[PDB]
């Protein structure tokens, strides 16, 4: 019962997604299939070697970055780094949601009548019934989350598709429950894709027409079979132990320096996978768990192993219609919740080293989510909360009350209001950056940068301290000696905390901030997409003649009523009388002077 | 002017001649407590206790305008940020009331402001044996020996206001018959030296010095050994030879010395000569860099109470003799920024009551303070919390207080 | 923790490199001659083992001639390599044919066998330590090749940060790399394999001691070509096998099971002393410290901490400016006439004490190699630098005896101010952009120094015989300074303080000029 409970999948549905996954090599692109109120969609799978990797790809694997219009989510929110997938893949996929296939049509009319979408497939099909997952994730589960609109994946020994990054965004977005993919112990498809192509592109199509049950009378040849399997032995095993050994934080130096002389697959699991045995099921949750298993499990232990490993998992693929039969005679055991792992690996074949390796892997979810637990606790601190409404309250309200806005107060002054001000932005600057890098170094839990919580702090520290840091770099004159502030100078901190509150505040819509940016609106590094850059932007602007830049104050014009609106910016603070943007647009000739739309703001 | 006039009316004699001192001294400056209980003790003969009851009760009016005075926790430390002030109306008034006698003014002999003459009304009566019981002398770029005679037969208390920089001392002390008070003050920018220091040798009576912003002259055999000094306090001055030399013992030329001060002084790498002497009962160095470690002589001292030690930073390591003091009763270190650790043995000493090391980067509190049975109040930064906690649960007398730090910039304008 | 040793053994097994390696060195040997070609885009080029040469002499690495090595150390010891090494290489005129044949490429393997090993090594590091790096990428994999170097020449290469582009792989039962004088020095990361696996040692002392224990192991082979061919042939097929990895009774700890397994990957048992001592020696070659990726996070709060000092000072610096008297915030610290002045002094005694502390750390290897390259930390420090260098010039001025001259640029400086300035050598490049007005803060931090230096030789040319030679080489010598000082304030690259009425500065450049104008000599 343990398997429903972890999977939420019961085995009648496996079963039937099962059949309907045999069911799809007759029939052509895909199989729908209506078992009382679930439609289950079925994928045909394809052998080939087109289908595998990409004759037009150039790169040692056939791995293409995604579109961030097509899948939004499918980044890193930090850092702005899109995924990649296989090309092939996507091709097909596209192919697949091509309106000529009226596959959009089924599927919306699926949705229409509140029943659950079973996504199912067997071999690179079945990969590609993940990549049809995650596009409805990114259609209709993202518009409005709900119970009925949850959807499952299972596939049966699918190649892998995604790399960390993929991994990385399916976990931020807790999406990564919905897959479940059963793989053999020995089961050689999925490793098919952690190999170069340059290494095993000469009997790729051989194996690939032995793995082919329509077609089984062709010819073994058991020398190409034991020559693609060591290759594709050797390159898992290299793969897996620089995984390993990079996860571990150790040799970093010989790592970084040995990076640049190695040509490496980035392809990396992604879902619940769980690995089948002749009288056990094992479950893991862990990518690098996954991963040293999968390595680990395909291996010999004596002569009599050898000689017979490679037919056996060229056998093995075709054997998922026994697991399936007989799921309800085997037992079951979650790898993460079990506190003593030693009999399950010791049961499935693992050697000592990767019980330790896998041991390690495991005790990193466990440091990630202590380091969680201490920053959680230091930021939930009275002091941390005592310093922003200090700022908030005393600094900013005396300022406003002393006609001068607490931007220029910071600019020049003599008070000791300045210095304590200056040095709580200090420790506050200190305590973000460490967190900062503490994100960057992957030591967080992915779930980090989605906690609401998390993003309304850095979003408040922003609105409150970024004003008092442009003033404090625009007080020393560094604009002189690197550049623009927004250039060279703006901590990376506050374009996270920004990255991430757009992403939160646009993620039920479905557009980048980019584009309801260039929509709304020379600009390069421009002033106009931050609301608490506002400042920058007229340190950047005054100065210079009214002939020269036009453009750029009319845009900051139109900005500044949505700047207004959303809070980014105070009309009592920023519009006073002393302050230095009323000082500036008073230089600015009576044409402007006139033709401006604030004047109600202004004129007294 | 009539208001503070009917007040007077009001006050005791003793404190009457006390609030015509405290007006009629220098003004537009910051006078130490310490200075100011001295000099009552030696004028009106009330002992310190009487003279703090005195500040205390004219602490109530305007006279005596108050500080920040963060004396208060504790009696058992100095002085600091205590400075007294006045107003010049009061300041005139106190020189008012029958105070410009032409030739004997029986006290309260005083000078309006610095400037290079001299009162006309004493200056005629050159012969004059006048009662000097408080003598005060502004006096700038001209001499020190003045052009007239000051006798002063019965005189007790003098105090100078100085400047310049090349400056010479009045004959006066040598036709002196008694003396206890002595103070010179230097406003220059600069280091100011003095000549013809032998004349200050007359009179051994003297029991207060306060030198400040001077050329210390140098120790010699022929000054005559002062049995009645008690305290020396140096502030901003240049010892440059004078105490650095140890040839002539310091306990023979200062068998009374009890108290003695060193703040805002450079060039102090040595204080082996200091230590030498053992009559010292309170030594207090401030603000002294250029210090690398106490000398290892301070077991010769078997007296010593107190051992403030506010700021004077690179200073490496705490002596190991420091536990040998068997009546070390206040230890106070603060501003410290390269002391590391205290000594392993520093809780033998069983007369320390209060320790002060705010602002000290500490690393480790050895276990031996866990036997400090008679230490009550400590003061400290919340870092160390923590481990004063851990005495106080042994001992439920101590009292911790967490010293929070203020952002001022009140040391800019000075 | 968690050892990891016979990781990255693994790891460095499981690639490639390590067979075409071991393919080029026996092609190389067969033919007797430097091969040169390129196998998978990546460019090995194989020394042939050479023999009939004594090793032994040790001579010193070359002065002058056409071979150079910039980027060594010249301090006390002086760093040597062997005679033989050294002749050899310039005999065969390595230098030319592979400047030659590896125009354009990307990625350069060197590797030998032996002498060839050797020659490898030498040849790799003549490339690393030069003038500029080179194009392209080197990676020396020796294979038993005989120790050379000294323990100068160790530390040098292990403060060059070169170490980790040399791999050395040495079996546990030749002799030729274990017999040596115990002059020579290891170098880079050692490879210790056998039948059973293999074991990496990235430190000098770990493999110092390796090497003594292995001495006085009485097992020992006289053949060791065909063990290195069987021991790499059996290497490279490690991936496709499995072992039970009984290791005796398995204890219950992570790093005690690491080191078992690393000590029964050798070939040694758990139970003569010789497996206890090499236990030991695993233990001890790696080191129990806090994580660095933790604690570079974590110096930002001590960081933030600090900053109120770097605060003080800048206010003090705004103050002094700022008065009346124009004498510039320099000269006002250089006359302790006020409080403010001891207080500044405490700030900057405890900035400095935090930035030595950071730069002991950084340079105990607490921290990640790319710690330095950090935008953020290298602005901090040039933020710290600017600001704090002219106030320990003056301290060290004021503190400074009368007739002794040591300066400030003449070995009084403090290496802490030598580390900033070799991380601010990564800045990209500044824009040339007008300065519309003087810059807060002087871009030179030796510009006081210079200034001292200049007033100094100006004094003794004003007070010293006639000697009309001495005073046209003296102007000739001091000239530069003053161009120099010309060029900074036209650029207005210079703070206020060295254009106040009453600064150092200005007296200076007064006095200059009364000396021309009494004296008259040209320009
Ligand atoms: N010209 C400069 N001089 C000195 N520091 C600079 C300069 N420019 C940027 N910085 C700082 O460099 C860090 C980059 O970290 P970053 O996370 O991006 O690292 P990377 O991800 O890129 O590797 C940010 O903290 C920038 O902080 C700005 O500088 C002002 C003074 O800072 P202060 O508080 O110390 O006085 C602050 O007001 C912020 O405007």
């Amino acid at each position: 019962m343990a398997f429903e409970a972890l999977t939420g999948i019961n085995g009648d549905l496996i079963t039937r997604s099962w059949s309907a996954s045999k069911q799809a090599y007759l029939t052509e692109r895909y199989h729908k299939e209506e078992a009382g109120a679930v439609v289950i969609f079925a994928f045909q799978p394809s052998f080939s070697e087109k289908d595998f990797f990409d004759p037009d790809n150039k790169s040692s694997f056939g791995e293409i970055k995604l579109n961030r219009v097509q899948f939004p989510c499918m980044r890193k929110i930090g850092k702005g780094d899109v995924a990649t997938v296989n090309e092939a893949f996507l091709k097909n996929l596209e192919a697949i949601i091509d309106p000529r296939t009226s596959f959009q049509a089924s599927v919306e009319m699926a949705v229409r009548s509140r029943k659950q979408i079973v996504f199912t497939g067997h071999s690179s099909g079945g990969a590609t019934a993940i990549l049809a997952t995650v596009w409805y994730l990114e259609k209709y589960f993202i518009r409005n989350p709900n119970v009925y609109l949850e959807p499952r994946c299972v596939t049966f020994g699918a190649p892998l598709v995604g790399d960390s990054i993929f991994s990385h965004a399916l976990g931020r977005e807790k999406w990564s429950r919905f897959f479940v993919n059963f793989v053999s112990r020995f089961d050689i498809v999925p490793r098919i894709m952690l190999a170069r192509k340059a290494s095993v592109e000469e009997t790729l199509p051989h194996v690939l027409a032995q793995l082919d049950p329509r077609k089984s009378s062709v010819q073994e040849s058991e020398q190409r079979i034991t020559e693609f399997y060591t290759r594709v032995m050797r390159d898992t095993s290299t793969v897996a132990n620089q995984a390993v050994c990079e996860l571990t934080g150790s040799a970093e130096a010989f790592l970084e320096t040995l990076s640049s002389f190695l040509e490496l697959s980035p392809y990396r699991p992604a879902g619940t996978f769980v690995f089948s045995t002749e009288k056990r099921l094992v479950a893991v949750n862990n990518s690098d768990a996954i991963l040293q298993m999968l390595f680990y499990t395909s291996q010999a232990s004596d002569e009599q192993e050898w000689s017979l490993i490679p037919f056996r998992s060229i056998r093995d693929h075709h054997s998922y219609e026994e697991l399936v039969q007989s799921m309800g005679k085997k037992l079951f055991n979650h790898l993460d919740g079990e506190n003593s792992i030693e009999s399950t690996l010791n049961d499935l074949g693992v050697s000592t080293r990767g019980r330790q390796y896998v041991q390690a892997a495991l005790e990193e979810e466990k440091k990630r989510v202590e380091n969680q637990k201490k920053i959680i606790q230091v930021i939930e601190q009275e002091r941390f909360l005592k310093k922003l409404a200090w700022i908030e309250d005393e600094y900013k309200p005396k300022c406003q009350a002393h006609k001068n806005g607490y931007y220029d107060s910071f600019k020049v002054s003599n008070e000791e209001n300045d210095f304590k001000a200056n040095v709580k932005r200090a420790e506050l600057a200190g305590v973000f950056d460490e967190v900062l890098g503490l994100m960057k170094k992957c030591q967080l839990p992915d779930e980090f940068e989605g906690d609401i919580d998390w993003i309304k702090l850095a979003t408040r520290y922003r609105r409150l301290v970024e004003p008092l840091d442009i003033a404090n770099y625009h007080r020393h004159l560094k604009n002189e000696d690197t550049g623009p502030y927004m250039k060279r100078g703006r901590p990376t901190r506050y374009i996270y905390a920004q990255r991430g509150y757009e992403h939160y505040i646009l993620k039920p819509n479905g557009m980048i901030a980019e584009d309801v940016f260039w929509n709304k609106v020379t600009l390069k590094n421009s002033g106009s997409e931050c609301g608490s850059c506002f400042w920058a932007e007229v340190e950047e602007l005054k100065g210079k003649p009214y002939e020269e830049v036009e453009v750029r104050v009319k845009t900051l014009e139109g900005m500044l009523g949505e700047w207004i609106t959303d809070g980014e910016v105070d009309d009592k603070e920023i519009f006073l009388e002393g302050s230095t943007f009323r000082k500036w647009w008073i230089t600015l000739p009576k044409n402007h002077k006139s033709h401006s739309p604030l004047r109600d703001y202004m004129m007294d | 002017f009539a208001h503070m006039e009917e007040s007077l009316e009001n006050l005791d004699p003793k404190i009457r001649d006390c609030f015509l001192d405290m007006g009629a001294f220098p003004e537009d400056k910051k006078i130490p407590l310490d200075l100011l209980t001295s000099v009552w003790v030696e004028r009106h003969d009330i002992d310190e206790e009487t003279a703090f009851s005195f500040v205390l009760r004219l602490a109530d009016k305007n006279l005596l305008t108050i500080v920040n005075n963060p004396r208060f926790g504790d009696v058992h430390i100095g002085y600091y940020d205590v400075f007294v002030t006045q107003h010049d109306v009061l300041r005139d008034l106190a020189l008012h009331m029958s105070n410009r006698v032409d030739v004997n003014r029986r006290e309260r002999l005083l000078m309006p402001k610095t400037e290079p003459v001299l009162p006309r009304e004493w200056e005629k009566n050159k012969d004059e044996p006048f009662d000097a019981k408080i003598v005060s002398l502004h006096t700038g770029e001209m001499d020190e020996m003045n052009w007239f005679d000051m006798d002063l037969p019965k005189a007790e208390v003098l105090i100078l206001n100085f400047s310049s920089d090349n400056y010479v001392l009045p004959p006066f002390i040598g036709k002196m018959s008694r003396l206890r008070v002595l103070v010179i003050i230097n406003n220059g920018m600069s280091p100011a030296r003095l000549h013809g220091f032998s004349i200050f040798a007359n009179l051994a009576k003297l029991r207060s010095l306060w030198l400040k912003r001077v050329h210390v002259p140098e120790l010699t055999s022929c000054t005559i050994p002062l049995k009645n000094l008690h305290k020396i306090h140096l502030i901003f001055c240049k010892v440059k030879n004078s105490f650095v030399q140890t040839s002539f013992d310091i306990s023979k030329i200062f068998p009374s010395l009890s108290d003695l001060t060193i703040d805002h002084c450079d060039d102090l790498l040595e204080l082996k000569s200091i230590f030498g002497i053992t009559s010292l009962n309170s030594l207090s160095i401030t603000n002294c860099p250029r210090i690398l470690e106490l000398p290892k002589n301070l077991s010769n001292v078997q007296s010593l109470e107190r051992l403030r030690l506010y700021a004077c930073p690179e200073l490496i390591s705490l002596p190991v003799e420091v536990c040998e003091l068997p009546c070390l009763k206040y230890v106070d270190i603060s501003q410290c920024v390269s002391l590391v650790s205290l000594p392993e043995k520093f809780g033998k000493l069983g007369s320390l009551e209060k320790i002060d090391m705010r602002e000290c980067s500490l690393l480790g509190l050895p276990s031996s303070v866990a036997a400090l049975v008679s230490l009550r109040h400590v003061i400290c930064d919340e870092e160390t919390s923590s481990m004063w906690e851990m005495v106080k649960k042994v001992v439920p007398e101590l009292c911790i207080e967490v010293a929070k730090k203020c952002f001022t910039v009140d040391w800019l304008d000075d | 923790r968690f050892e990891t040793s016979e990781l990255q053994a693994s790891v460095m097994i499981s690639t490639p490199l390590f067979t075409d390696s071991w393919s080029s060195c026996n092609t190389a040997n067969c033919n007797g001659s430097i091969k040169i070609h390129d196998i998978a885009g990546i460019t090995y080029v194989a020394i042939p083992a050479v023999s009939m040469i004594q090793l032994g002499n040790l001579v010193g690495l070359p002065v002058t001639g056409d071979v150079l090595f910039p980027g060594l150390s010249s301090d006390e010891p002086l760093p040597m390599v062997d005679a033989a090494i050294l002749k050899l290489f310039l005999q065969l005129k390595i230098k030319e044919g592979l400047e030659l044949e590896l125009l354009g490429k990307k990625l350069v393997v060197i590797t030998g066998h032996s002498t060839g090993g050797a020659l490898a090594a030498f040849t790799a590091l003549w490339l690393l330590s030069q003038s500029s790096p080179p194009s392209f990428r080197v990676f020396c994999i020796t294979f038993g090749s005989p120790l050379l170097g000294n323990q100068s020449l160790s530390t040098s290469i292990s403060r060059s940060r070169l170490a980790h582009n040399f791999c050395h792989v040495v079996s546990i039962h030749d002799l030729v790399p274990r017999s040596s004088n115990e002059q020579f020095w290891p170098f880079g990361t050692y490879l210790f394999c056998s039948d059973k696996g293999g074991v990496c040692l990235d430190n000098a002392g770990s493999v110092r001691l390796m090497f003594n224990i292995l001495n006085t192991t009485a097992t020992q082979n006289t053949e060791e070509h065909q063990r290195y061919g069987h021991y790499v042939f059996t290497l490279s097929h490690m991936f496709l096998k499995s072992r039970s990895f009984l290791g005796g009774s398995i204890p219950d700890n992570s790093y005690q099971a690491g080191v078992a397994l690393a000590v029964e990957a050798l070939g040694f048992s758990n139970d003569d002393t010789s497996g206890v001592l090499v236990k030991e020696c695993i233990e001890t070659a790696t080191r129990i410290v806090r994580a660095p990726i933790l604690r570079s996070a974590e110096l930002a709060n001590e960081l933030a901490s600090v900053l109120p000092a770097r605060l003080e000072i800048q206010w003090y610096k705004d103050r002094c400016d700022a008065s009346e008297e124009q004498l510039g915030y320099y000269d006002f610290f250089k006359r302790y006439s006020l409080k403010r002045d001891f207080k500044v002094n405490m700030s900057r005694i405890r900035l400095a004490k935090f930035w030595d502390t950071v730069i002991k750390m950084v340079e105990t290897n607490e921290l990640p190699f790319d710690f330095h390259l950090g935008k953020k930390w290298i602005y901090a420090s040039q933020f710290y630098q600017l600001l704090a260098e002219p106030l320990d010039i003056a301290n060290f001025y004021k503190n400074r005896d009368i007739k002794t001259g040591g300066h400030y640029l003449e070995g009084n400086r403090p290496k802490r101010y030598e580390v900033i300035d070799k991380w601010q050598k990564g800045v990209k490049v500044p824009e040339e952009c007008v300065r519309s007005r003087y810059a807060s803060t002087t871009q030179d931090t030796c510009f006081w120094a210079k200034l001292e230096q200049a007033k100094e030789w100006l004094d003794e040319a004003r007070k010293e015989s006639s000697d009309p030679q001495r005073r046209s080489l003296l102007r000739e010598k001091i000239v530069p300074f003053e161009s120099y000082a010309n060029t900074l304030v036209t650029k207005k690259e210079v703070s206020l303080d060295v254009k106040a009425k009453n600064s150092s500065y200005s007296v200076w450049e007064a006095n200059l000029k009364e000396f021309k104008c009494k004296m008259g000599y040209e320009n």
